[PDB]
């Protein structure tokens, strides 16, 4: 009809339009974060009050781990390996799988060597080489909950996009969790993250997106294994976190801890840079709470707000960039 | 309107148009008509394709050097079939309101093209309605495409139209706009 050629067009306008709208929220989610672990890194463990007195205000090089200027961790890597696990579409044996390679044999890492793993993680990967099937080989003792699960499954957002019901996103957060942290208040805790960085990706202030959140939570996770581990989230899930003073945030690799805090780093300031220099700043677990807060205030203001200097500083930034547009392209 | 309609405004406010037309815009036309060529052109144009190929480069120069010499004879409405992919930066995706979306503006980077037909069933779940005004940088296609009867209005990038009211009726949204 008069319509004619014309017609063929809306599904290529829908395809590039797909593109357009993950791009600009999963580069800047990616390279946010990616910078977090990167301004934390040369700062693990250090405490607080040093900081006070020496403040992250730019990347430095050669303190814990002595790696250069840029140079991001095990956070950065398992993102990046579920990242290229997923391009060919989810599949839980391929994902553990790109774990032990990056333990074994450096995929995704920086310079080729892996500096840091965590014990949680390496133990559960352990026993997956052993035989351990993908659905026990995570930790399970109350002391297991660390934030290693937390900080590599932000692609699972980008996965489902605009799918926002509950079942795949309830299994495929679970499941992807528990290959290393296997503990109920663990997985309550990806629950939260997720559910967290899918309101931030749907476009909602990030007031409302935490109060959305919450509710969502208390609505879906209150029946046995979580009923119980509700009470560990009571800073986050009850009341207004943004409320608290910095004394009042502990910024250990708790599970619990990091998400208050990098939760708290996120909706107490007003840009990405504050944001990741605020949690960075915190001491204990510098490279991890900076790279939560950086992931949902990268997706949140957007690639204006992420500074050049400090793109242009990250280890492998091209080949990151290339990981990301591979992704993308897999989405769509 | 009509198509005999259509067919008449064209020939009256585009003949001198399409006949002063140099063979390389001819053919950048034609090749527009291409999905595949589409693809390449827009996808540059709107930022899905970040590489520049000078081919691609030259086919979007010799189609926008032809709409340049184009302009609306008068003030029309033409229709669009498109997805809501295009308002997702507009929406609260999991709070969806699209009577929201009432005095936003939507871009084009690319080359947008239109219909004069209303009588029609588009693909997808978008249908806009546009008010073009006189002058617009818009130029009637006939004979370009391997469609005789396509009642075709191609705009020249950039396009801009402001949302002026909105319906919606089981996911399938029609937007009433305004060409800027
Ligand atoms: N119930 C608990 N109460 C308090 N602290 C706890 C609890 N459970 C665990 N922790 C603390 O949680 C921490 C877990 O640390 P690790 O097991 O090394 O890591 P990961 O596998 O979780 O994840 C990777 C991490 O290691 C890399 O450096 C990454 O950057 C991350 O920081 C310990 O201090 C526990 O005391
Ligand atoms: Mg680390
Ligand atoms: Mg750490």
């Amino acid at each position: 009809g008069p319509l004619g050629s014309m017609r063929g067009q809306e599904e290529i306008d829908k395809e590039q339009y797909q593109v357009l709208f993950i791009k600009e929220r999963l580069i800047p989610c990616v390279l946010g974060a990616v910078i977090g672990d990167c301004l934390g890194v040369p700062v693990e463990f250090k405490d607080r009050e040093y900081l006070k007195q020496n403040p992250i205000v730019e990347m430095i090089g050669y303190g814990t781990y002595n790696q250069p200027k840029g140079t991001w961790s095990d956070d950065s890597s398992l993102t990046f390996a579920l990242m290229e696990s997923l391009i060919s579409g989810y599949d839980i044996n391929r994902i553990v799988n790109n774990m032990v390679s990056f333990m074994d044999d450096g995929f995704w890492t920086p310079y080729g060597e892996v500096f840091d793993i965590g014990s949680v993680t390496r133990e559960s990967l352990n026993r997956y080489k052993n035989g351990v099937s993908v659905f026990e080989c995570g930790g399970k003792d109350n002391f297991d909950n660390g934030n290693g699960a937390i900080m590599r499954i932000m692609p699972l957002v980008f996965y489902l996009g605009k799918d926002f019901s509950f079942g795949k996103k309830n299994k495929i957060t679970e499941e992807v969790t528990r290959i290393t942290h296997a503990h109920p208040r663990s997985i309550l805790g990806s629950y939260v993250y997720i559910e967290l960085l899918q309101n931030l990706f749907a476009n909602m202030d990030k007031k409302l997106a935490y109060e959305e959140m919450q509710n969502y939570i208390r609505k879906n996770y209150s029946d046995y294994p979580f009923k119980d581990e509700l009470q560990y989230y009571n800073n986050i899930l009850e009341g207004n976190l943004y409320e608290l003073k910095e004394s009042n945030i502990k910024s250990s690799g708790y599970v619990v801890d990091t998400l208050e805090a990098s939760i708290w780093a996120f909706l107490t300031t007003n840009s990405y840079k504050e944001a990741v220099l605020k949690a960075v700043n915190l001491g204990g677990d510098t490279d991890t709470i900076a790279f939560i807060t950086g992931s949902l205030a990268g997706i949140y203001y957007k690639m204006e707000q992420i500074p050049v200097n400090w793109i242009d500083q990250i280890a492998k930034k091209e080949d990151i960039l290339n990981l990301c547009n591979r992704f993308i392209e897999s989405l769509i | 309107t009509s198509l005999e309609e259509s067919e008449k405004w064209g020939i009256d406010g585009f003949s001198v148009w399409r006949n002063s037309l140099s063979s390389r815009e001819i053919q950048a036309i034609r090749d527009y008509t291409d999905i595949w060529h589409y693809g390449n052109m827009n996808g540059y144009l709107r930022g899905s394709v970040e590489k520049l190929a000078p081919d691609n480069a030259e086919r979007i120069k010799n189609l926008s050097s032809a709409l340049e010499k184009a302009e609306l004879p008068d003030n029309i409405i033409l229709y669009r079939g498109t997805s809501s992919e295009i308002l997702d930066n507009f929406l609260d995706l999991k709070n969806l309101n699209y009577q929201n979306l009432v005095g936003k503006t939507i871009e084009e980077k690319g080359f947008m093209s239109t219909t004069t037909i209303s009588n029609q069933t588009f693909s997808g779940n978008v249908t806009m309605k546009i008010n073009a005004p006189k002058g617009s940088k818009g130029a009637y296609l006939a004979h370009f495409s391997e469609t005789p009867e396509e009642a075709e209005v191609l705009f020249n990038i950039g396009q801009k139209m402001l949302i002026k009211e909105v319906t919606e009726l089981n996911g399938k949204i029609e937007i009433i706009v305004d060409l800027l």
